[PDB]
RNA sequence: AUUCCGGUUGAUCCUGCCGGAGGCCACUGCUAUGGGGGUCCGACUAAGCCAUGCGAGUCAUGGGGCGCCUUGCGCGCACCGGCGGACGGCUCAGUAACACGUCGGUAACCUACCCUCGGGAGGGGGAUAACCCCGGGAAACUGGGGCUAAUCCCCCAUAGGCCUGAGGUACUGGAAGGUCCUCAGGCCGAAAGGGGCUCUGCCCGCCCGAGGAUGGGCCGGCGGCCGAUUAGGUAGUUGGUGGGGUAACGGCCCACCAAGCCGAAGAUCGGUACGGGCCAUGAGAGUGGGAGCCCGGAGAUGGACACUGAGACACGGGUCCAGGCCCUACGGGGCGCAGCAGGCGCGAAACCUCCGCAAUGCGGGCAACCGCGACGGGGGGACCCCCAGUGCCGUGGCAACGCCACGGCUUUUCCGGAGUGUAAAAAGCUCCGGGAAUAAGGGCUGGGCAAGGCCGGUGGCAGCCGCCGCGGUAAUACCGGCGGCCCGAGUGGUGGCCGCUAUUAUUGGGCCUAAAGCGUCCGUAGCCGGGCCCGUAAGUCCCUGGCGAAAUCCCACGGCUCAACCGUGGGGCUUGCU
RNA sequence: GGUCGGGUCGAGUCUGGGCUCCGUGAGGGGGGAGAAGUCGUAACAAGGUAGCCGUAGGGGAACCUACGGCUCGAUCACCUCC
């Protein structure tokens, strides 16, 4: 679990060209900062700072980045206790 | 000493550490200083694991001596080479392998006295 | 931890009572007693599971109290006494007599008998002090405890067996550990095997004796000396499987 | 570090290939399975007979003999194989012969069902006795001896002869490969 | 709401590298939830509007300081009762434990009484809407699972034989008639009249009837029909209001003595009789007139002292951000009144009453002060002596307090006068802002808090503007803030009016805050009231003690009040010495 | 199923790593009809803190009393006294150790309750609760005086116990510092002939001794992690003489003598960790884990110390320090849930402040019986597993694997009811009635990899992508509709373990050019070692005795409808040790 | 039981010396991606001075020079083994 700090955008390796969304989440347990990519098309518009989100890893080989996303190893799942697949896809409104 | 239990040492001199406290069954007690006294022979009772008894005898007075199966109550006058403690002849302290002076001569303990509570012995013939 | 067990449970229980382990959690736990835990089992188990006179241990509890149990020609209201190997369990408001045995599979059982044979039980012998007044004092298998005189000191030995007329407790019939004498194993891989003793070999130290041992089909097998029972000189006379 | 319980089924090594799929597909259509779950379960039945008899060739005496005995007289008693079999004939046999067993099956034979669709639902809805035993469990492995004692309840409509649905089964009394 | 909170003592501002703020994520993504003031020494400060909790802080600072509390809040829970779409609402309900004495503490408007009625079965919870009309049977299907299933089980199998006592007492008492000892006799099943009487003290009013009762001699009748029904379950709201300290005492021995293998549960207001009578005592918080959620048992000290700090330490709760205070501080004249109501003789022996001076009136339950009230107001004249200046403008606000309006609040004030809700006054501002009615104005008075409603009608009372106010009982069915709001108002607008105010009440704590001066009334309960010229205040409140042979000792640090056991080294230090309520 | 597939090139073959594909564990998204069985559910982070209630009491046949029954018989109440509370229950911090496992030992020790045998119960004396008078104190708690009993307490003697010395050699043992006999000198030193009945006998009981049993203590052999960027360590340390102490051996401790002990086959130090039975995985070899059930161990906020008792250095007893909290009349007093429930807090991460002693057992009791958050019973929960459901039949039609219509059937499930079931209830089971109603998703859809030359939108943006890679205006690769595939009451995502991996290789890998032969030689330990004969029989092999708990694993057979589950029996397992 | 002491197991409390551990954190260092950039053109073809190892010195930078070695070096001229 982590607190949202920002929403940033990151751009894919060589071959493609994208700006993968994507934010700065304070983790509580210890009070470190990673960054999470944001599956979904909206996601990161259905997503605001001060939020609590969960903090899944992103697959890749080890435990690792993946794709054409460079330095990320973290997925967001869920925000402020709602699945963001269903924020995606309109179901199940957020609470704040 | 209360504890007599293991050593915190190996052999090879390495560390033991407790890896539990320490049982009541495993302790000791203060020891009996069997010294000679003037008069009123002196003992406590110890109670024991099991209920069990020990007469602990703190002042000897009169040290049954024995010769070839004859034995008396000699009245017990001083202690003399202790081979366990040289402070226990200076301190007048009774123990198993020490010599008594006392009528009748010189005799060599045979008894426990902070166990048994009495004091006995054998004549040294000279 | 801090001392002794009160409690048993029934998946840690003894290996030879027929008890059905995975039921219930608990087990009633062998007070001390005539014999070891090893070779007993509760008279609760006896008269609830073996014969079946009760479903409940209240209900058992009750007979043990009224007094229709005996064993070895004793009232015993204890649900917890211990019944062992070669015990005489009797009841005689139906007049059945059992003898607690243990079977080829290890376990104890009833094996059926009647009164005149009810009327005994053989005792090994086990050992023999030399108490005060020069007296020999027996020290047998069920944990009991035999008087006798410095004149028949050596007609009594301590592997030997004693018939024993219980309610009263007069020794007939000494049976030697002797070649020939007919015996009963106990305890081990050979447990209800029965026949005459053949060869005894002694094994320095501690180490137990052991006996050869001839069953009726003519095989010859081993077992320890102290699991090798007397039961008769050339025939068991005791009525064993 | 407890028993755990665990499935008495095994799923395949893949998920995603043409043959398995194919062949599975057939024989969950013949027999009217509702599972791949419920086809595992008699496949594995029939790995276990296999790999003991496996073991019991490569065996030796005194025990593997108890278990080859234990084995065939298990297999005669369960219809797989005849009384004069071997452990051969157990590497011989097939998960179709199991399936064979079942009484969805011998429902669809013993001409009470019409269908195995139908005879799942008179087990399941209560109709089928054996040995006067209701069963309710299609998966059911019939025993030899029990195969001759199939019947229809006693508090069945269709044991009543009258009964409609009993009518159309009989007017359509059929059997042999299920 | 979790926020976060500073002890302040082991904050090292120096010697710590400021890891609070610096690993904020609200300070980091801009905002401000931590920062450094000087409001305290350098010290941070912490601002809940913007706090989100999280801990970072708290496990960031060195020197354990910074911790995580809990606010209340009208989001989470499984609504027990709605009375209305948007009107107030209820979180949890108390178990009533078999054998104990449940106490039942809250403040003004938070569900107590409700409560009472879900647990009494007057009333069914529906959960949600107030609509719906099921009650009994889904309400148990929907309590299954818990052990307050059992007690509603046999409640609504009405296998046990509740009584209620209600919080209206006059409510109550229009629905009796005969004298007591009959209305006894024809209510008892389990004869212990005689022990109720000794308890009581009901010698003298055993013959008198019900309709001519002074307050307290009524509820003193009510507690008592109560305690003599036999039943399993025995509820009480606010048994010591309109009582003396010494009857209140009384009374609770009587409940605690009579009441020993029952379901017992006590709404009561005084945190004296709550820490006697009460073996637990459960609290009930959130915002008047909104929601109501209710705590853990608490043990009567521990709940008491909880109730005061504000913090509740099971649930992490600060439901309040500051603590309970227990503060500390002619025009007519007569002459002396006789007067007699068939029987008990009454004497006043005349006083001046200065300018705008506050007069307290002290004395039992049982002499006068309500007759005198009544005589000054005019509904009875003296059988002797009267009042001058006669033929004043005058007020009025006796001790019948119960729901007869059917209008709403607004009207109730608008009839009252134009001050009462014109927020052009200081009058509004003042009075009834803090005793938050502008909350209530559009709320029907028949379904009121007794609180509430006594804040109204006080509000009444002080907004028709006078010259002589009389208020009896006005700290009735009220809790202590509010206590302690209500008479700063009255002292507030008497002092703008320059008018007299003649408060009757019980609490000497209210006396002690504002009276000027007070008057006292000595004698015989039910015989014989002999007051006396107005008296200053520590030497009526001597009197009135050294009567009724009651002592009092107040924390210094605090001023909290409380009773000392008779025959006890302070109650007999404080009596050789004449320091009765110090 | 002893398996392969995709990815380095313009193409090829290799090496090699990544990925897929399988199972299990934990969290998690969407979704959810039923039953049964089971060793599942605040273990992973906080052995962090705790509101409330409960978790150990029983005996009226030990004793004197207080009360109720008009009294009798009898009932109740506490108190003294006994017994128990040291078990059970929880947790895994600590611990790399004789802690654990296993084989053995104790002739070096303790053991209340229990069994057997053999004996004994003699003579005196005393106090004090309860009760009565008065209280004190905020509480917690507690004082003074009077009165009384006992299976309470004390004394005396007799038995008995312990020590020493002498000698006899009757007992057992493999072996006598043991037992026994006789004699000496000493020290310690019992007991309730109580209570009840059908009373002249019986029952339950008291003390001593001998043994046993039960439960422990202590010793030893073997056995089981990592690190050398930890190489010397140890100073009562190794041993001895003499003692003390202990239940008991012992440097356990002491005095005095000596210089030993451990170590490169790795000591010491550091790191991590409760140990095992077992579990997961895998063709196996093996790798990994060691919460849940059993066995053992340890601990009860941290640390230290004691009393009482057979047994505690005592989770629901005591004392102190540290630390924290609670009540208070500020004088003082109390608490530490790793018991059941329940909370706070922590966290990605786990239930009801329920019912009952009816079963199983424990304690107490002569007994009946009482109590027990142990245990059992329920409930909550996508814990695991077993069995099922979401309709079936005909005819007719269709864009015919399936759907639609028309008729018929059934009712497992749903609804209602009755019996049984249950400690009571619920569930289940039998029966009645009603009615196809009441009940299917999740993922994927370019290749790996089963499944779309379909359509609409976006247009290097948005987005997907485990890997390869798709997407810059015709996109089967994003979003959506239609369709289809896989599994299906489940299906997906994240992390971890095994497998894949012959990428740790004993089986079974490689070192010219791909990672890799010390620059070369010499040699210590270690390992490998020519041929014949003789011997031994240590390894090795065979056979046999005793052990390696139960559960768990395999098999058959039986009982719950089958199954899961349970029982009977056979086998195996424990690294083995002897 | 107190009060004096005399012995003991003794936690703790003050402190000074070391030894690490943790939470931070100025200021220097290099490393890895990326973005297009800047200076040059070191290397692969004899890469336009053949390349590489070792040592040493020097240089904006790739790099250069020296001594010894290697071919993982091309071409043409010799003898030889094939
Ligand atoms: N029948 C009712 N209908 C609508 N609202 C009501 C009703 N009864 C009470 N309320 C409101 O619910 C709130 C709390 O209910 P209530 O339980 O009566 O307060 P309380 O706890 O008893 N306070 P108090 O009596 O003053 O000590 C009050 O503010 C009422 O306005
Ligand atoms: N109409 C009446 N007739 C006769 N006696 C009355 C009447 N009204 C009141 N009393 C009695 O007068 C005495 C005092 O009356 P009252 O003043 O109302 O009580 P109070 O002193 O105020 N006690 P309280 O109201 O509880 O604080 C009581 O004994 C009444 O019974
Ligand atoms: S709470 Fe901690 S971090 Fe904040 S000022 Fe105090 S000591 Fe510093
Ligand atoms: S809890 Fe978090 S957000 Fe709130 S004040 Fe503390 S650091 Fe800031
Ligand atoms: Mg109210
Ligand atoms: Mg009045
Ligand atoms: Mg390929
Ligand atoms: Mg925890
Ligand atoms: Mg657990
Ligand atoms: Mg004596
Ligand atoms: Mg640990
Ligand atoms: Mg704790
Ligand atoms: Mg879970
Ligand atoms: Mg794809
Ligand atoms: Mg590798
Ligand atoms: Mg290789
Ligand atoms: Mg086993
Ligand atoms: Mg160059
Ligand atoms: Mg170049
Ligand atoms: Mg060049
Ligand atoms: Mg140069």
């Amino acid at each position: 679990k982590g607190i949202v700090l920002e929403k940033i955008a990151v751009e894919a390796k060589q071959p493609n060209s994208a700006m993968r969304k994507a934010v700065r989440v304070q983790l509580i347990k210890n009070g470190k900062v990673v960054t999470a990519f944001t599956p979904g098309d909206g996601a990161i518009n259905h997503i605001d700072e001060h939020d609590e989100v969960i903090i899944e890893g992103i697959g890749g080989p080890k435990g690792g980045s993946m794709g054409d996303i460079p330095g990320i190893r973290y997925k967001v799942v869920k925000v402020n206790r709602v699945s963001l697949k269903e924020l995606v896809k309109g179901r199940k409104e957020k609470p704040r | 000493a209360i504890w007599q239990g293991r050593s915190l040492k190996k052999p090879s001199g390495g560390r033991i550490i407790l890896a539990r406290k320490k049982r009541k069954r495993e302790l000791g007690r203060e020891p009996a200083f069997t010294r000679v006294g003037e008069e009123k022979e002196k003992k406590k009772i110890i109670r024991t694991y099991g209920g069990n008894r020990k007469v602990r005898l703190i002042e000897a007075i009169y040290a049954n001596v024995f010769e070839n199966g004859k034995g008396r109550k000699v009245k017990v006058l001083g202690v003399v080479e202790n081979p366990a403690n040289r402070q226990y002849v200076r301190r007048d302290i009774i123990t198993k392998g020490a010599i008594i002076e006392t009528e009748a001569g010189r005799a060599i303990v045979t008894s426990r006295p902070g166990q048994d509570g009495v004091v006995n012995a054998v004549l040294i013939k000279e | 931890r801090k001392g002794a067990k009160r409690h048993l449970k029934r998946l840690a229980a003894p290996d030879q009572w027929y008890i059905s382990r995975k039921r219930y959690k608990w087990a009633v736990r062998p007070r001390p007693g005539p014999h070891s835990m090893k070779t007993s089992i509760p008279l609760l188990y006896i008269v609830r599971d073996y014969l079946g006179y009760a479903k409940t241990a209240r209900e058992a509890r009750k007979i043990l109290n009224e007094g229709r149990i005996l064993v070895d020609g004793r009232v015993r209201r204890d649900y917890k006494f211990p019944v062992g190997i070669m015990d005489v369990v009797s009841i005689p408001e139906t007049g059945e007599h059992y003898r607690v045995l243990p079977n080829r599979i290890g376990k104890l059982v009833l094996h059926p008998i009647s009164e005149k044979e009810a009327n005994i039980k053989p005792l090994r012998i086990s050992n023999k002090r030399m108490v005060k007044g020069a007296k020999v004092q027996l020290n047998l298998h069920d944990g009991s405890n035999h008087l006798v005189t410095v004149d028949d000191k050596d007609n009594y030995r301590t592997a030997y067996t004693v018939l024993m007329k219980v309610p009263d407790r007069e020794v007939i019939e000494i049976l030697p550990f002797d070649v020939g004498a007919y015996v009963f194993v106990t305890r081990g891989k050979n447990v209800a095997r029965k026949g005459k003793i053949v060869e005894v070999r002694r094994f320095p130290m501690g180490w137990p004796d052991v006996v050869t041992i001839e069953d009726e089909n003519g095989e010859l097998f081993d077992t320890l000396k102290e699991y090798a029972f007397v039961v008769g000189k050339e025939k068991p006379e005791i009525s064993l499987p | 570090d407890p028993k755990r319980q665990r499935k008495k089924y095994e799923t395949p090594s893949h998920p995603w290939i043409k043959e398995r799929l194919d062949r599975e597909r057939v024989i969950m259509r013949k027999y009217a399975l509702k599972n791949k779950k419920e086809l595992w379960r008699h496949e594995t039945q029939l790995k276990e007979f296999r790999r003991r008899a496996r073991r019991l060739l490569a065996a030796r005496g005194k025990q593997a003999e108890v278990e080859r005995v234990q084995l065939l007289q298990r297999l005669n008693r369960l219809g797989l194989l005849p009384a004069d079999a071997v452990l051969d004939d157990v590497l011989s046999l097939t998960v179709e012969d199991v399936l064979d067993r079942r009484l969805q099956t011998i429902v669809y034979k013993k001409g009470l069902a019409r269908t195995p669709r139908q005879a799942r639902q008179l087990i399941v809805h209560g109709h089928i006795e054996v040995n006067g035993q209701i069963i309710r469990s299609p998966g059911y492995l019939v025993l030899k001896a029990e195969e001759d004692t199939i019947t229809y309840s006693k508090t069945s409509p269709f044991a009543r002869e009258s009964h409609p649905e009993r009518m159309v089964i009989e007017q359509a009394k059929q059997g042999g490969e299920a | 709401m979790r926020v976060a909170v500073i002890n302040y003592d082991f904050c090292k501002p120096d010697k710590c590298n400021l890891e609070c703020i610096n690993f904020c994520p609200v300070d980091r993504s801009g905002g401000k939830a931590i920062e450094l003031s000087e409001i305290v020494k350098g010290k941070p400060v912490i601002y809940e509007e913007t706090c989100i909790g999280c801990g970072i802080c708290v496990k960031k600072c060195p020197y354990e300081a910074i911790s995580i509390v809990n606010l209340p809040d009208e989001l989470e829970g499984e609504v027990i009762h709605r009375y209305k779409v948007n009107g107030f609402k209820l979180f949890g309900l108390p178990t009533p434990k078999n054998n104990t004495i449940l106490g039942v503490l809250g403040k003004n408007g938070v569900g107590k009484t409700t409560v009472l009625k879900i647990l009494a079965g007057e009333i069914i919870p529906n959960f949600g809407d107030p609509n719906s009309k099921v009650g009994k049977d889904e309400v148990l299907k929907r309590f299954r699972g818990k052990e307050i299933y059992n007690y509603f089980k046999e409640l609504y199998s009405n296998e046990l034989k509740i009584v209620h006592k209600i919080q209206y007492v006059e409510y109550a008492s229009k629905f009796l008639k005969g004298t007591v000892n009959e209305i006894l006799t024809k209510i008892d099943e389990r004869g212990k009249k005689d022990e109720v009487k000794e308890l009581l003290n009901m010698t003298n009013l055993w013959n008198k009837d019900a309709n001519i009762l002074s307050g307290g001699g009524l509820q003193r009748l009510l507690v008592a029909a109560s305690l003599l029904r036999e039943a399993d379950v025995y509820i009480f709201d606010a048994p010591s209001s309109y009582l003396d300290v010494r009857e209140r005492m009384n009374m609770a021995k009587a409940i605690r003595e009579l009441l020993k293998n029952k379901y017992v549960i006590v709404v009561d207001h005084d945190l004296i009789v709550l820490d006697y009578l009460t073996d637990l005592i459960h609290i009930i918080y959130g915002e008047s007139s909104v929601y109501g959620r209710v705590s853990k048992s608490y043990a009567a000290r521990v709940g008491i002292n909880n109730f005061l700090k504000g913090y509740l330490p099971a649930e992490n709760m600060k439901i309040r951000p500051d603590e309970i205070k227990f503060m500390l501080k002619t025009k007519m004249k007569w002459t002396k009144i006789i007067k007699k109501l068939g029987d008990f003789q009454l004497v006043v022996d005349n006083g001046e009453a200065k300018e705008g001076e506050i007069i307290g009136i002290l004395g039992p339950n049982g002499i006068g002060k309500t007759t005198f009230a009544r005589i000054l107001v005019g509904e009875i004249t003296a059988d002797e002596g009267s009042v001058t200046p006669e033929k004043q403008i005058l007020s009025y606000k006796p001790q019948r307090i119960f729901p007869n309006y059917d209008g709403t609040v607004q009207q109730y004030l608008e009839n009252a006068s134009k001050d009462a809700l014109s927020t052009s006054s200081w009058f509004f501002e003042e009075v009834t802002k803090r005793l938050n009615l502008h909350r209530l104005l559009e709320s029907n008075v028949n379904d009121l808090s007794g609180g509430e409603l006594q804040k109204l009608y006080i509000a009444a009372t002080l907004a028709k503007e006078a010259d002589l106010y009389v208020l009896d009982a006005p700290s009735s069915y009220l809790d202590v803030e509010e206590r302690y709001i209500v008479a700063k108002a009255i002292k507030r607008v008497t002092r703008e009016r320059k008018a007299v105010t003649f408060i009757i009440d019980h609490d000497l704590s209210i006396h002690d805050y504002i009276a000027d001066r007070i008057i006292v009334f000595k004698g015989e309960p039910e015989k014989a009231g002999l007051a006396t010229s107005p008296v200053t205040l520590k030497t009526g409140m001597n009197e009135f003690l050294r009567e009724l042979e009651v002592t009092f000792r107040r924390d210094a640090e605090t001023g909290r009040p409380r009773v000392n056991k008779i025959g006890s080294y302070l109650d007999r230090v404080q009596k050789e010495r004449g320091d009765y309520y110090s």
